[PDB]
RNA sequence: UUGACCUCAAAUCAGGUAGGAGUACCCGCUGAACUUAAGCAUAUCAAUAAGCGGAGGAAAAGAAACCAACCGGGAUUGCCUUAGUAACGGCGAGUGAAGCGGCAAAAGCUCAAAUUUGAAAUCUGGUACCUUCGGUGCCCGAGUUGUAAUUUGGAGAGGG
RNA sequence: GUUCUUUGUAAAGUGCCUUCGAAGAGUCGAGUUGUUUGGGAAUGCAGCUCUAAGUGGGUGGUAAAUUCCAUCUAAAGCUAA
RNA sequence: UUGACAUUGUGAAGAGACAUAGAGGGUGUAGAAUAAGUGGGAGCUUCGGCGCCAGUGAAAUACCACUACCUUUAUAGUUUC
């Protein structure tokens, strides 16, 4: 990591010889996967939109974002997740009613 | 792969299909007995990966339970004690309603070894459940280099110790600076720093 | 179309019209287990075949989809029940029989 | 990417069934609503030529009217003052200087209402001549807010390279979503269609 | 009309297994009062006694959704320390940890999630014989709403 | 110590190239109710409604929004002294 | 005991937003003449209709994209009472 090697400072310790290993696996248990792709986008065709779904569209081609990133958070937890969640949401926004 | 399929499906609760299902069963059980075995689980899915294998000596159970709160037993509210512990409506419980249904089928079936259930239905007056329960006697699991721990005598009431899942999740014997409340045994802990440890050398 | 678990057999159909193979509801899961030496099956594939009936198989392939395959994409907005019983059929269509063409 | 259909570059360079130049407009779609505060007022400067015929009235003096009869439309003076006062406008803007301040009196009452005059809020004065008229033959081109959210302009012409476009509508893209407000909504780059006067429109 | 399927029964059918005790000690749910505050209502005693459920020789716990912010360590228990401290509290009477460190102690793994698919190769029981904490031939059934083998992330598998 | 039968066209592991690598949901988290705690805009536990996701997610002891770093592998079970 | 949310579903009609393609309409005096209305424009176009430079006014017209407000004008789909 190279450090100052003194007592503080904005990399505040020792410089050490580093070494590096290889990569691991307890990083990645949430991973893209050709096999999650096809089972989690057919099941979404398959059941259709929620009650609140439907209305989540409707409050952001008629109303906003800033709308449904606030009926959103009320909905589940975080702003993190309103983030990503709408983010999602829009995914299918475009890539389907228009193209 | 059918099981993966099953599984995403089983998290689209909020869809017009599986709302259609969980309203069917959920009644039929309801014109059954409260307490009424199962021939064949109605989650594949769930009941596998818990740990579910096809033969003789895997009984299922499917069990309807009520809610609410606890009223404490006082005649007409009367309590005798002090303000604060004068309560009977916001009256809780420590426990789950996983684990209750669990305890009252080892009440029917003392002579099995209770597992694992899950989660089905649950309307408004009763919330459903299913465990599996397993042989302590029958000879093609008495053996087996899986379940040979099943027929030993310190699994006797799985429920009422709390050996399950769902009973070391009430309990919360897990890791963090959190669960440090009761990390290792409720009053075992407590008794633990709450004792006068002294040597014949008093240092 | 049988199995307690319906959940078990309504993701197939979706899956066929997502490949281009052919597909096709039989009502008895308990027959297509007693051609297999079985109780029940509900499942029955066809891998891999004789050139004995590849023949008959390509005529039964177009029979098959004429009725399921194309009619996929349009019974995939409309709604099945919703059938009154005898009480309710007569009573009821006898009402709005006479109020309007008595 | 911009660079399969037209938008500025080829495509809509045989779909014409017109011998005189014909200007293209721009088509936007960015959410935004009654208020003022939020949206875009800025113009982009465009690096290449409209060739557009919209002729001027310059009227400038000392090493400021050496500068102006090569790269713009008309000539003009001080004293040719008394030209555009009384029954004659076809022009769509002016440009003064600094040594015009006092005689910038003469020329505010046929340019009020319209507005094609020198002001605070309006580029016309300047006293480096030589530079700006690169910015006024080209066309710079103004962006305003009528009162809801779309916005519409003028570019290029239909008859110049493909690359002679793509280098014009780099930095008036990027003035549609750097000028405008976050107190917007979804997306400020949606819907892109482009016309010139008849033909079709294309989007990306 | 014969024959399967699912589902609910039936017996003094065959085979089994549950109960109370004991309760020193360990796992739970419920749960006080006195006491203190020189009064006394939040607070304390106490996350206590009784009460009811539950096993063992020990048990419980357990190989991290751990602790840190190190030149990072590294399951669980325990004694010493931390300390009568961070903290909480009519900031009242009072109550109250943990990380690190030392040491006895020291064991590792296996299931679902993969096409065994050129072969349900797996298991229950009846019966025969036998070297009997059991083996082998046969006849049924479970079970494909899925039993052997491969593989658990620290990896690992398919192709070569 | 001695001694019966080769278990066998039995399996596991080491070096190299390529494709992949599936890993637990009415669970997580939120508002709120009560209760517990050393735990303090909330430690845990149960209840209620809501109701997730996959270059994800939990945690970093002052909430919160904003742009990052770190660090593990839950919602399956077993194991002596 | 009273309010709310869950439980708690499958329709018709009366108001009711809104995707989306067309169609459509508004300043007086005046300029032939329907003006909150910007620019491209000397041509779209065998027809020659308007032109146009001109010109009265506060705003000048077709090839008209549309910065467009607006039509409870209707359609092809979702909505709260």
């Amino acid at each position: 990591t190279v450090k100052t090697g003194i007592a503080i400072g904005l990399n505040k310790g020792k410089k050490v010889t580093s070494m590096t290993p290889a990569p691991k696996i307890s990083y990645k248990k949430g991973a893209a996967s050709n096999r999650t792709k096809f089972v989690r986008s057919l099941v979404r065709e398959i059941a259709g939109l929620s009650p609140y779904e439907r209305r989540l569209i409707d409050l952001i081609r008629n109303s906003g974002e800033k709308r449904a990133r606030k009926v959103a958070k009320k909905r589940l937890g975080s702003f993190t997740r309103a983030k990503a969640k709408v983010e999602e949401m829009n995914n299918i926004i475009a890539a389907s009613r228009r193209h | 792969g059918a099981y993966k399929y099953l599984e995403e499906l089983q998290r689209k609760k909020q869809s017009d299909v599986l709302r259609f299902l969980q309203r069917v069963r959920v009644w039929e059980y309801r014109q059954k007995n409260v307490i009424h075995r199962a021939a064949r689980p109605t989650r594949p899915d769930k009941a596998r990966r818990l740990g579910y294998k096809a033969k003789q000596g895997f009984v299922i159970y499917r069990v309807r339970v009520r809610r609410g709160n606890r009223k404490r037993p006082v005649p007409k509210g009367a309590t005798y004690g002090k303000p604060t512990n004068q309560g009977v409506n916001e009256l809780k419980y420590q426990r789950s309603l996983r684990a209750t249904a669990e305890e009252r089928v080892g009440r029917r079936a003392a002579n099995l070894r209770v597992l694992n259930s899950y989660w089905v239905n649950q309307d408004s007056t009763y919330k459903y459940f299913e465990v599996i329960l397993v042989d302590p006697q029958h000879k093609a699991i008495r053996r087996d280099a899986r379940y040979n721990w099943i027929c030993d005598p310190v699994h006797k009431h799985r429920e009422a110790r709390g050996l399950t899942a769902t009973g070391k999740k009430s309990r919360g014997i897990n890791k963090g600076h959190k669960f440090n409340n009761t990390k290792a045994g409720r009053r075992k802990t407590w008794k633990r720093q709450n004792t006068l440890s002294l040597w014949r050398y008093r240092k | 179309n049988d199995v307690d678990p319906i959940e078990l057999v309504v993701f197939l159909p979706a899956l066929c019209k997502k490949m281009g193979v052919p597909y096709a509801i039989v009502k008895g899961k308990a027959r297509l287990g007693t051609l297999v030496n079985q109780k029940t099956s509900a499942v029955a594939a066809l891998t891999e075949v004789r050139a004995e009936d590849e023949a008959a198989l390509a005529k039964l392939v177009s029979t098959i989809d004429a009725n399921f395959a194309d009619k996929y994409d349009e019974v995939k907005k409309h709604w099945g029940g919703g059938i009154l019983g005898n009480k309710a059929q007569a009573k009821m269509d006898k009402r709005a029989k006479n109020s309007d063409s008595a | 990417v911009k660079e399969l259909l037209k938008y500025s570059n080829e495509t809509k360079k045989r779909n014409f069934l017109e011998t005189v130049e014909l200007q293209v407009g721009l088509k936007n779609y960015d959410p935004q609503r009654d208020k003022r505060f939020s949206g875009s007022l800025k113009l982009p400067n465009c690096p290449r030529p409209n060739m557009s015929i919209c002729i001027f009235g310059d009227a400038f003096d000392v090493d400021r009217a050496k500068s102006c009869g090569v790269d713009a439309m008309s000539v003009d003076d001080l004293k040719k003052l008394n030209k555009n006062k009384k029954l004659i406008k076809k022009l769509s803007k002016k440009y003064n200087a600094f040594i015009a301040s006092e005689v910038l009196i003469k020329q505010v009452p046929r340019l009020l209402g319209p507005q094609l005059s020198k002001a605070g809020k309006f580029p016309t004065p300047v006293s480096h001549n030589d530079d700006l008229y690169g910015k006024v033959t080209d066309v710079r081109s103004t962006i305003k807010f009528q009162l809801k959210k779309v916005l519409c302009l003028a570019v290029a012409v239909g008859n110049v390279e493909m690359e002679e476009d793509v280098l014009v509508n780099q930095i008036l893209m990027s003035v549609n979503f750097f000028v405008s407000l976050l107190k917007k909504n979804w997306q400020n780059v949606g819907s892109l269609v482009v016309k010139s006067s008849m033909g079709p429109a294309f989007r990306l």
